[PDB]
């Protein structure tokens, strides 16, 4: 039985300029006639795609940018020049023994200028209370870098108990990221204030960018 | 009545069926034919190695041929090698030139009307003699061609000599390595022989080392100056190419008039036996076979179309003319030709 | 091509029957498989079988558990798993060929199967609009379902371009999500916005268009 | 339990009642042949394709034509199929094969011969020594694996003159006598084909060089059927090859058989699937599991390089009644 070690596990490269993943495995996988692996790639909520075939040849159907290499059991995947065209996770495959396994896999996170994010408050809907809850939902649509940081403020005050945020990764036309803040609260909580407001915490200014509304 | 010859071939298309078929007709008005008659059996390339080696069977050996002319198709002629090697009938290429033919451990009984890809190198012993290069740096594929040049080149040089030769597996890349080692030696006239699709990256990638300037003298065969490979070149390389190439028609009748001359020398010798019909059953060999393969080592012709024709002793063509070549523009710029035995200037 | 289909939730101990409808290649002479992606996104093997069954193929993981179909007549790919253990929630993929020939060429879309003994719960789907218009911002709350998946989709779809589409997270027993619109401002009060929303867990589609607050 | 097709190519009649005596299942058939050339071989092999669906030849004949080998390696690397040479011309040890092929030999490998002509050789004394070969393929291999054990060698070796006759060329001219006569040192090694040797014997015979003060040592590829010793070859000469009289064909065949199955159980259990025949006239992976074999508690192991790692071999003489004797295994 066959283990898989890919290495890096992430990795940040400028656009046109190489990008390397490589992986070791525990046995050679290789004969000394040919040899004998595959690798695959992985967009958001994509069909995983074969990229290389045997050890060194390209898909019929994936661009000249990529290419394969390696022998034994050092294998390595090479994506010049890079695209964001290529943000993805990748994925290393042998095919030797009865197990056929992946590695853990790797991420391609492709290096990007600055960019603000678009803020837009949305107060609870007219038929969201009809049953009794209420959220106010914070969209952060299009930013770079990823690490932001952001809060909730009911009539100026700070309030984190009932926060749900989620994020997309890197989108593949933008290079880019966005992110779902929604606070989460009932009627009677809702009924008893007038200002919220959010702020958010970026590279692009010792400011918070804020937008709120009263009520 | 006139024992009648069978002259066999396989060649590219239907109208080189028919100049075979005419060359063959005109060899028996070039002498009396005065004890034989030379008869025109002609067909052209099977898809896969099987049908090959079964359709010169069934086609040329079952009609007594005395030889085999082959050209390249629009598989290169192993197959027919090995079939007609194995009764020691002289198979005859009029195309391909890699240099493995010529090895008759492997094709037994193999010669051609053109160079090998490793014959090139003599041109570039005698440039080196009109500019003085005694030192070279040599760098050649790993594949058995690029070993081929690398031998058929060191024996030349037992005067001047190889500074280094540098070995280099196909498929590579980043060809930067050799290179690097290249430029670190001190000879300024290298010499390269590899595959096409390797000659472009060594340029891709030798640009990029500033030795496309002044300073590196390039010497180079016919694959690495086509296609791809030239894209990439840079500007002042010298190269070759074969005088009447691919002028397939012009091969062909340069053949079939020699071949008709040793059928001639041989059909005044004593004791010449017949070859079999029919490859079935016939696990003896033609008997009379090695004395023709002697023949037609030992044949000439000065008149020839594609220059003054005869061969070596492993069979190969002698005195092949070539084109040297210049690079200006990125515009190819013949500044000489091998007249066969020595440089000719324009 | 090949699309995936059957997917759902179901409960520990039981069975649920995924399959895959195939379309343009002569499907019996191709060797299939089928892959799971575990949720922590990494890929694994789970069965894999011969142009006519001549040898089904599990890892231990799934032995027993988990048996594959083949219709060489009606070009079908079928895997029924059973006596199902929490572990075998995943999104699964069909996969096909190398022609002998081993690795996986072509994949599919992938269903999601849902382990767990919760019960189906359609969501609720709140509109949502601003309390210039350089440009527009509209959203689109979906709160409060199970299981995985759900899908949003705008104006039937003739709305393809800026777009942000948020994974849902596991606020307790339910998921919610947001949808994010950006739009050329010189439509919005006029092609007026509405959004389109499914969950085929509970079978249903839900649609609901976009006003302030009113104004 | 599924199963695999595999024919049993035979020219000359042999054992059929008596050569017959898991996990994944085996199907054999017997098929005689009339001829041995390339025309006749391919045809009926791939007929054999063609009619029915066969993944495997075990090839054996009774006969020297050496060129059986030459032409089934042709015919594997053309059809990604394993061929066996269990006997005869097809275990005449074949060099230089297409690094595609799945052509297999019994046998030893020419490393190996020369390697216990050495042994040979050192019991007695026979520290002079000169090579005579032709172009038959194995040539430059036989001459650097001697050369090789020289350079290490710690007694010094007199290769006196080592010499290359071209055989695909006429002797009208008796280079081939001329070059014989640079030989003087006592034991000769000769490499070339059994036919080869005739014509080389009837030389070094007219030169007097088969005359005593000299003897010769040649590999299997001219021993050949051991019963046969043409009118044309001297005594007193050495060989090695195959034990063949100690080693009768049922062994080979049950080999041949089980060397197949064996790897068809593997690859199927392990990769899922056996592929599929090209009846037309991928992956070899096969010759993995060919390469490493093992069955009923012998070793049926191959080199990488494609021939036996355990060949069995016996060391004979031909002697004073022109027949060739055990004299050592």
């Amino acid at each position: 039985d066959i283990q898989l070690t890919q290495s890096p596990a992430s990795l940040a490269v400028s656009l046109g300029q190489r990008a390397t993943i490589s992986c070791r495995a525990s046995q050679s996988v290789s004969t000394s006639r040919y040899s004998y692996m595959h690798w695959y790639q992985h967009k958001p909520g994509q069909p995983p795609k074969l990229l290389i075939k045997y050890a060194s040849n390209l898909e019929s159907g994936v661009p000249a940018r990529f290419s394969g290499s390696g022998s034994g059991t050092d294998f390595t995947l090479n994506i010049h020049p890079v695209e964001e065209e290529d943000t993805a996770t990748y994925y290393c495959q042998h095919s030797w023994e009865n197990p056929y396994t992946f590695g853990g896999g790797t991420k391609l996170e492709i290096k990007r200028a600055d960019a603000a994010p678009t803020v837009s408050i949305f107060p609870p809907s007219s038929e969201q209370l009809t049953s009794g809850g209420a959220s106010v939902v914070c969209f952060l649509n299009n930013f770079y870098p990823k690490d932001i940081n952001v809060k909730w403020k009911i009539d100026g005050s700070e309030r984190q108990n009932g926060v749900l945020n989620s994020w997309t990764d890197q989108d593949s036309k933008d290079s880019t990221y966005s992110m779902s803040s929604t606070l989460t609260l009932t009627k009677d909580e809702y009924e008893r204030h007038n200002s919220y407001t959010c702020e958010a915490t970026h590279k692009t200014s010792t400011s918070p960018i804020v937008k709120s509304f009263n009520r | 009545d006139p024992k009648i010859v069978n002259i066999g071939a396989v060649l590219s298309t239907k109208k080189h069926e028919q100049i075979f078929r005419e060359a063959v007709n005109q060899a028996n008005k070039r002498h009396f034919t005065r004890k034989i008659q030379l008869q025109a059996t002609s067909v052209t390339h099977r898809p896969n190695a099987i049908q090959m080696a079964l359709s010169v069977c069934e086609d040329l050996i079952s009609s007594q041929v005395y030889a085999i002319l082959v050209s390249h198709p629009p598989l290169t002629p192993t197959p027919i090698s090995y079939t007609a090697g194995f009764y020691r009938i002289p198979v005859i290429g009029l195309t391909t030139r890699m240099s493995i033919y010529s090895d008759k451990s492997i094709h037994l009984s193999f010669l051609r009307t053109v160079p090998p890809y490793s014959h090139q190198a003599l041109v570039w012993f005698e440039m080196m003699r009109l500019f003085n290069w005694n030192h070279v740096i040599l760098i050649v594929s790993d594949d058995h061609e690029g070993r081929a040049a690398q031998k058929k080149l060191e024996t030349l040089l037992e005067g001047p000599k190889a500074d280094k030769v540098l070995q280099f597996e196909p498929g590579t890349k980043n060809l930067t390595a050799l290179l690097l080692e290249a430029k670190e030696l001190e000879a300024r006239v290298i010499i390269l022989s590899a595959s096409e699709d390797d000659a472009t990256a060594v340029y891709k990638s030798a640009a990029m080392l500033d030795m496309t300037g002044a300073g590196y003298v390039w010497l180079v065969g016919e694959r690495e100056i086509s296609g791809s490979a030239l894209r990439y070149a840079p500007d002042g390389i010298i190269g070759l190419q074969l005088i009447n190439g691919k002028n397939e028609s012009a091969h062909i009748s340069d053949a079939v008039a020699v071949v008709a001359q040793a059928i001639h020398e041989l059909f005044e010798m004593e004791n010449i036996t017949d070859p079999p019909r029919g490859c079935v059953g016939n696990t003896n060999i033609w008997k009379t076979g090695p004395l023709f393969k002697r023949v037609l080592m030992s044949s000439k012709y000065p008149d020839g179309v594609t220059g003054r024709i005869e061969f070596n002793e492993d069979g190969d063509r002698k005195f092949a003319q070539y084109s040297i070549m210049n690079l200006q523009n990125r515009k190819l710029v013949q500044v000489g030709i091998f007249n066969g035995s020595y440089i000719i200037q324009n | 091509k090949l699309q995936e289909s059957g997917g759902g939730s179901v409960k520990l101990g039981g069975s649920l029957k995924l399959s895959c409808v195939v379309s343009g290649f002569t499907f019996s002479t191709y060797y299939m498989s089928w892959v799971r992606q575990t949720p922590e996104k990494r890929l694994e093997l789970v069965a894999v079988i011969n142009s006519n069954g001549g040898n089904t193929y599990y890892p231990d993981n799934v032995k027993g558990r988990f048996t594959i179909s083949r219709d060489n007549a009606e070009n079908t790919l079928y895997l029924q798993m059973s006596s199902l253990k929490s572990e075998d929630t995943a999104l699964y993929y069909c996969a096909r060929r190398d022609y002998d020939g081993f690795a996986m060429d072509y994949w599919g879309q992938g269903t999601s199967v849902t382990v767990s003994s919760a019960k189906t719960t359609p969501p609720s789907v709140y509109p949502l609009a601003p309390g210039t218009n350089s440009m527009v911002t509209l959203g689109c709350l979906v709160k409060g379902y199970f299981p995985e998946p759900v899908t949003v989709t705008w104006n039937s779809g003739s709305l393809s371009s800026g777009v942000h589409t948020f994974p849902a997270v596991l606020q307790s027993d339910l998921y919610t999500l947001s949808s994010s619109v950006t739009v050329p401002s010189s439509t919005w009060p006029s092609e007026t916005v509405t959004c389109n929303v499914a969950h085929p867990a509970s079978s249903t589609k839900v649609d609901k268009k976009i006003v302030p607050r009113d104004c | 339990p599924p199963s695999i097709g595999i024919a049993v190519i035979l020219v000359g009649t042999s054992d059929e009642v008596a050569i017959k005596d898991l996990s994944v299942v085996p199907r054999v058939e017997l098929v005689a042949m009339n001829e041995t050339d390339p025309k006749s071989i391919i045809t009926r092999i791939c007929d054999l394709m063609s009619d029915r669906k066969i993944q495997g030849v075990v090839f054996a004949d009774d006969t020297d034509q050496e060129a059986i080998a030459q032409i089934l390696d042709f015919i594997s690397a053309q059809t990604l199929t394993p061929i066996l040479g269990i006997h005869g011309g097809s275990s005449m040890i074949m060099a230089d094969k297409d690094e595609s092929s799945m052509f297999f030999q019994f046998g030893p490998s020419i490393e190996q011969q020369a390697s216990v002509m050495l042994n040979i050789m050192e019991e007695y004394d026979w520290y002079i020594f000169s090579i005579v070969t032709t172009y038959f393929p194995g040539y430059q291999d036989f001459v650097n694996k001697i050369r090789s054990t020289i350079e290490n060698s710690f007694v010094g070796w007199e290769l006196e003159e080592v010499l290359l006759l071209d055989m695909s060329l006429d002797d009208g001219d008796s280079k081939i006598q001329n070059q014989l006569k640079k030989l003087q040192s006592p034991i000769i090694l000769l490499y070339c084909t059994k036919e080869e040797a005739t014509y080389i014997f009837e030389v070094a015979n007219s030169v007097g060089l088969t005359g005593y003060g000299y003897t010769w040592i040649v590999p299997s590829l001219v021993a050949g059927d051991t019963d046969t010793v043409p009118s044309e070859f001297p005594t007193g000469l050495i060989s090695v090859s195959y034990d063949e009289w100690d080693y009768g064909l049922p062994a080979r065949v049950r080999d041949g058989i089980a060397i197949i199955t064996t790897a068809a159980s593997d690859m199927l259990s392990e990769h899922s699937f056996i592929p599929e025949p090209k009846s037309s006239c991928q992956s070899n992976m096969l010759n993995r599991y060919l390469i490493n074999v093992t069955f009923e508690g012998r070793d049926l192991s191959f080199s990488e390089d494609g021939y036996q790692m355990h060949p069995k071999l016996v060391i004979i003489l031909l002697n004073k009644e022109r027949k060739w004797e055990r004299v050592g295994k």
